[PDB]
């Protein structure tokens, strides 16, 4: 389709909206022009959501507790407030870890204060202290406590910073109050910012005056990789076959000690720019640690990122990088040779949170699949600046798409595959259009590195070419 | 490394030697993990009887709850009606979590909208959010009704829903005749089952409060059925099939079975089936109203008795043999229709099934948890089978329900070692199953970790989990099962006896060690 | 020594130290047992490819067969008629074994009588025995019809059932109009399905051969349905339900569902329901005749086409998605009734489940066995689901059936690694699953032993069993399941996906070893 058909489709979709909502939504939709570098000329982003339009965004609590603070395993994460917020986000995210759950690891456990009506009226600052005492009593091997605020906490005026300071002074334990109320932000992105601020202000600077760690010129830290389905692991090995020593992971399969040891490294490899650029910039400003963005989706991007990371170091690291690339070359070549003929020419439409709508494009390109449309839920203008150089000409772009907009776009464009979250999976699976969960990898993976590319290709082939998509139309109709 | 012909996912790829070495290096160098001996000592300490005493003294800490917030049930009740859009007045994360929860449980699309309230709405209220959301929702998705619930933000702020909706209709955002029922569902009062009650009570008020003058009890010769918070489509289908066989004229209020199960035929249907507004308006003209789950439909019972003047019969949930018989007899008494032969034969088949499998169920010890009505029905059915529900738990339970369950237990020899707990979470149940080991567990998917905790101590201490309840995430299409009436009793009996036989087969499969008991006929 | 509070059955009582010592002393003193190292070596040798090569060279020895004798199917076919006592002309041990087999499967009373032929009957014959048996059976267990089958003994002696029954009627032993159909069912030819076919063909002959003059095809506006050898009541119920929903007039010419699921209401019923004699007499007047399992109904098809002049359609067993659609379309074409919207919605709901569960069923290797039609339908459904069969086995299958299955496999990209076997027992399947390991087995309870052997070699080599077929002895009430039509496809899909997920949960339950993939949501 050309730029003329796409704009007509955009206007036809927006015709049903009320005039104010129509004007607001016209700014968030655009047709990609790769020659444009300043996305603000085309797409507005990080704006509020129009009420009643069934958006797909989340809350700051999801961005902070669900995304950033959650994967930390050695800490205990209290969900201060009613039961629902903590209950719905429990173990819904596949941030893998290694530990004995309930003894030294607590990722898939729901700790909450369970506010009743007597706590909304009379406050909950004493309940929090009693809860901290009980947590210390029953879980002695925890290495810290993080109190994530839910919506009522800010509204009723509860002072959790004071409680955190007092109980940290008493128990000599790291207690981090996070003000990640759901109403504070328009989406999960402000949750990322709040969680990074809490990390910076309460955890990161503990070992500023400690020099007992044996630093090496090859120390690196993986930032913004939350180990979905093991993703971070598949990356970490690829960074240790080149001789680099990964000191910390943020935050999938991460521990409170790696976070404190992070300022003792020589380079920060940031995978998710959106959720961790806030702390990467702080570390660069304070400790002088440089940081760079790498992409491990697909063989091409992985090779380019490894070559760049090696170029950040001396000649031995570059030789090891070339050795690793040569070693892994036949493995991904076989996967491409097997699966590309089956997935050649297919058209994909993506809609994911803030990083993957542009990161996984390289993986689909390596299989001969064309992304005819991509968009984000809570990405800023930077993200679209990076995206416009990734998408082809005349491809659709959307921001904070609604159910109606996405459904109409899919019906007209008719993509061969759709990649989005659980809340859209069955909507497009009832339309006879194959769907892949690009958040949790559809309970598969990992997809990072050369080991994850085979799984990626296998999943895409098994979903697009499944024989279940030819049976929707009844033979007697 | 990956092989193009044998590709391994996260399991068992990370069991390779290189990944093991990498993880070991990570743990040794940077994690600063406690020594394995300390971890093993602490884990054994958690399984002792001393740890249970500390655990049950918890007063401010809740670990692994077994309940949700009211607006979840409110959203389900709103989905129960025809062309009804659930609209939650509050922040937008709540709606996303509700939709994710219901999609993961039912594996079907769930449609709900929000006002996307933010920091400006926290300071100046959310009236403009209400107006714009109502207008946008009516214009875009075109519902015949918008059912408004509230999060805990709107309740703490103190947003007056009635005032906001009235000011929205008079301003011209929505037509004055457009039905917009509302309900106040604070997430810090009760649980998800209470939200269903509040939403249904609000809808019934909106549709019947202003027109009770010309309503005569018995005009349409029908019976109203209020299911409650039900997460099994089979229960909705059986509660209608039994009445259809019985010949009774019935009107199922809040029926979401159709929208939560739609065909995959190339088109997406946002709305399907559901109770029509005519049925809600005509509800007061029914002979009587029956509440299938009376322990969370108390406010609805108050509204029906006080306003509709229907004398709601005091019935228990149709789970088991005796309570299903009581339900059928009460329905026959109310409608005057004799019980047909197609249900006596079904009852006889259920009794035959009970008699065939009594030698395996007798003396088995079960620990259960869930919703009050479901838990009490399951306890009654277990007592009817000769099983011992040693541990009974209900996080969202009250003391009257506990007293009723104790009365049920005392009326049977098998309810002798049973202990009912209210306000306790799943960590209390883990402590209970470690010290007083049952033979199985009956609950939702959250009980799997508890089983994993029991296996770590040892194979001889493992407590298998039987998945009956809500939510069930790690199994596919179990939401199509049935738990009400005779068919539900048959399915539950089959599941229990087959789980027992499967565990027995697993324990006796080691050749030349325990396989002497590996009987072909079991 | 058993404590009174905790009584132990054989397991784990025989795991006590004193019992272990007693068994060890018995083994050492007098068993002269081979050394354990030799046993392990022999086992490992049996788990090798060389042992498979030796195994497939078998010509006379059959180990662990997967079929039964004709009279079993004859008895099951006889049980499908109204007040028809299955009477077997032969030894009584047979009848006892048939009754025990059916009681262990269905867990319901089964009525079958024998004339108790003995060594005296070997030389003289079975005429007086036949007369006395007929008279006693009619006097004591009054039926309206008696079906006569034969064991091997009666076949070897070469009895003349027709002549014997005619003489019995002639010599004042039974009324000359009492219905006494008969069929020759040699146990050394074919299998139980062949016996069912012979019995049904004999009954149809007896009831229709001499009255074809006044039979007009289509004069009653009905479609005859011959279910064949079926062991699931759910299939009988679902076929009738679908035909009723379509509005088509049907006559199930074998309905043992009623007698095999009688209620337990304090009285014992020897007969219940079944096909009436009038339906059999009027069968030639039907619009057409549809065979649900066309493979083991060759003789019935020949009789129907030759005598009744009905044009039997070439329809596969209505298992899966495509063949059910073909069956529904053919029935609509024959009867003229349009396909209702309920069946379309059910097909859409099945496709929804297929789309939801497709990510777990894809690339799963299954080894199956059973009856020809059932195995063929299961293979077709597995190919439709994306699963790849590897070892398709059928002990009582013929070469034409193998050609048809190969044609089915070659039409899909998932039958690439599938190998069909005809005439191989479960020892061949044990060797196949040991050398070419599949993910799961799908069959009757006998494969229960195979899963044990594969466990002895190692946990990584275990092949879990899924019990879908006949007979099932170690699971209660699985005979009530459905395998035909859309409902039966939904149940099979649910069973398969839940078995896969249960195995995955078991494999990833080791704490801090493999529990990283112990996802809550799958
Ligand atoms: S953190 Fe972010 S929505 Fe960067 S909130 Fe979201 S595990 Fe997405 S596109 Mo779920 S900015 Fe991570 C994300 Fe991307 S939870 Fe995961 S998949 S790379
Ligand atoms: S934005 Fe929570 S789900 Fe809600 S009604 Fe309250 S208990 Fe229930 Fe974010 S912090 Fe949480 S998830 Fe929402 S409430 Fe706010
Ligand atoms: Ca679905
Ligand atoms: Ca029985």
């Amino acid at each position: 389709m050309s730029r003329e058909e796409v704009e007509s489709l955009i206007q036809e979709v927006l015709e049903v909206y009320p005039e104010k909502a129509r004007k607001d939504r016209n700014k968030h939709l655009a047709v990609n022009d790769p020659a444009v570098t300043q996305s603000k000329k085309c797409i507005i982003s990080n704006k509020k959501s129009q009420p009643g339009l069934m958006t797909i965004r989340g809350c700051a609590y999801a961005g902070s507790k669900g995304v950033v603070w959650g994967p930390i395993k050695d800490m205990i994460h209290i969900s201060h407030g009613p039961v629902g917020c903590g209950q719905y986000s429990r173990a819904g995210r596949r941030n893998y870890y290694i530990g004995t759950t309930g003894v030294n690891a607590f990722v898939t456990m729901n700790f909450t204060s369970d506010f009743q009506e007597k706590d909304i009226v009379f406050g909950g600052d004493k309940k929090l202290a009693k809860l901290i005492d009980e947590v210390e009593t029953l879980f002695p091997l925890n290495k810290g406590i993080s109190v994530q605020s839910e919506c009522p906490i800010g509204l009723i005026g509860d002072d959790i910073e004071s409680v955190s300071k007092v109980k940290g002074a008493e128990l000599s334990k790291t207690i981090v109050p996070v003000r990640c109320e759901g109403f504070r932000g328009v989406s999960q992105s402000l949750g990322h910012h709040i969680a990074n601020d809490a990390v910076r202000d309460w955890v990161l600077g503990k070992r500023d005056e400690d020099t007992t760690f044996a630093s090496t010129p090859y120390d690196v830290a993986i930032i913004g990789d939350y180990n979905i389905g093991g993703d971070a692991w598949s990356s970490r090995i690829l960074l240790e076959e080149m001789g680099l020593r990964c000191v910390a992971q943020w935050s999938g399969d991460g521990s409170i000690s790696e976070i404190e040891l992070t300022p003792k490294v020589k380079l920060n490899l940031v995978h998710c720019y959106r959720s961790m650029n806030y702390i990467s910039r702080h570390m660069e400003e304070k400790y002088g640690i440089p940081w760079m963005e790498y992409n491990f989706f697909g063989p091409t991007k992985t090779i380019e990122s490894l070559r760049a990371i090696a170029a950040k170091f001396d000649e031995s690291i570059q030789k090891k990088c070339e050795e690793v690339i040569a070693k892994y070359k036949p493995e991904w070549e076989a996967v491409v040779a097997k699966y590309r003929p089956r997935l050649e020419g297919k058209r994909v439409m993506l809609y994911i949170g803030g990083l993957r709508p542009r990161h996984v494009i390289g993986a689909y390109e390596d299989l001969g699949m064309e992304v005819v449309g991509t968009g984000y839920e809570f990405a800023h203008n930077d993200d679209y600046d990076r995206t416009m150089k990734e998408m082809g000409d005349s491809t659709l772009l959307y921001d904070d798409v609604t159910g109606y907009e996405f459904e109409e776009f899919v019906k007209r464009i008719k993509p061969d595959l759709i990649g989005s979250g659980i809340k859209e999976k069955f909507i497009f699976q009832k339309m006879g259009i194959p769907f892949r969960e690009m958040h949790s990898w559809d309970y598969s993976g990992p997809y990072h590195g050369f080991d994850g590319f085979a799984i990626f290709a296998r999943d895409m082939d098994m979903t697009l070419n499944n024989p279940c998509w030819k049976k929707l139309q009844a033979p007697w109709e | 490394s990956q092989q193009v012909d044998k590709i391994k996912a996260s399991y068992p790829l990370f069991l390779d030697q290189d990944y093991k070495d990498m993880l070991a290096k990570k743990r040794d160098g940077f994690e600063e993990k406690y020594p394995q001996d300390k971890i093993d000592e602490v884990f054994q300490w958690t399984t002792t009887k001393e740890y249970q005493e500390l655990n049950f003294q918890r007063e401010a800490l809740t670990v692994n709850p077994a309940k949700a917030c009211q607006p979840l049930g409110a959203v389900l009740c709103a989905l129960g009606f025809e062309k009804t859009m659930p609209y939650v007045h509050g922040s937008q994360g709540c709606v996303a979590y509700f939709r994710s929860y219901f999609n993961r449980h039912f594996r079907e699309p769930v449609s709900c909208v929000s006002d996307s309230m933010t920091e400006d709405a926290a300071v100046f209220g959310g009236q403009q959010n209400m107006k714009d959301g109502l207008q946008n929702c009516k214009a875009t998705y075109k519902p015949d009704m918008i059912a408004v619930s509230t999060t805990c933000m709107a309740e703490v702020i103190g947003d007056d829903l009635n005032a906001f909706i009235n000011n929205s209709k008079k301003e011209g955002f929505i037509p004055d005749e457009f039905p917009v029922p509302f309900a106040h569902t604070p997430s810090f009062v009760g649980s998800h089952v209470t939200g269903w009650d509040n939403m249904f009570e609000g809808i019934a008020r909106y549709f019947t409060l202003k027109s009770m003058d010309d309503k005569v009890v018995g005009s349409n010769k029908k019976i109203n059925i209020v299911p409650g918070f039900e997460t099994y489509l089979g229960n909705f289908r059986v509660i209608k099939r039994m009445l259809s066989e019985m010949g009774v004229g019935y009107s199922l209020l809040s029926d979401p079975e159709e929208v939560l199960d739609t065909p995959a035929d190339g088109q997406f249907r946002m709305y399907a089936g559901g109770t029509t507004q005519e049925e809600m308006k005509d509800a007061p003209n029914a002979l009587n109203t029956v509440l299938l789950q009376p322990w969370h439909l108390e406010k609805t019972k108050k509204f029906v008795e006080g306003t509709w003047k229907h004398e709601v019969p005091k019935l228990n949930i149709p789970m088991g043999l005796d309570w299903t018989d009581e339900f059928l007899m009460k329905v026959s008494e109310i409608s005057g229709q004799p019980i047909p032969a197609s249900l006596t034969k079904e009852r006889g088949r259920l009794v035959d099934m009970m008699t065939d499998s009594h030698t395996w169920l007798h003396g088995k010890r079960f620990a259960l948890w869930g919703d009050p009505d479901f838990v009490m029905g399951l306890v009654k059915f277990l007592l009817e089978l000769g099983c011992e529900p040693v541990h009974i738990l209900c996080h969202n339970g009250n003391k009257r329900w506990k007293k009723a369950v104790d009365a049920i237990l005392a009326a049977s020899p098998y309810g002798k070692n049973a202990t009912v707990y209210i306000g306790k979470d799943l960590w209390h149940l883990r402590s209970l199953v470690f010290t007083d080991k049952p033979d199985f567990m009956i609950g939702n998917s959250y009980g799997k970790f508890i089983q994993r905790d029991t296996l770590h101590k040892g194979k001889e201490f493992e407590v298998p989990l039987i998945r009956i309840g809500f939510p069930i995430f790690d199994r596919h299409h179990l939401h199509r099962s049935t738990t009400l009436g005779y068919e539900g009793a048959m399915q539950i009996l089959t599941t229990l006896v087959n789980s027992i036989l499967e565990r027995l087969d697993e324990e006796t499969r080691g050749m030349q060690a325990t396989d002497y008991n590996h009987d072909l006929v079991r």
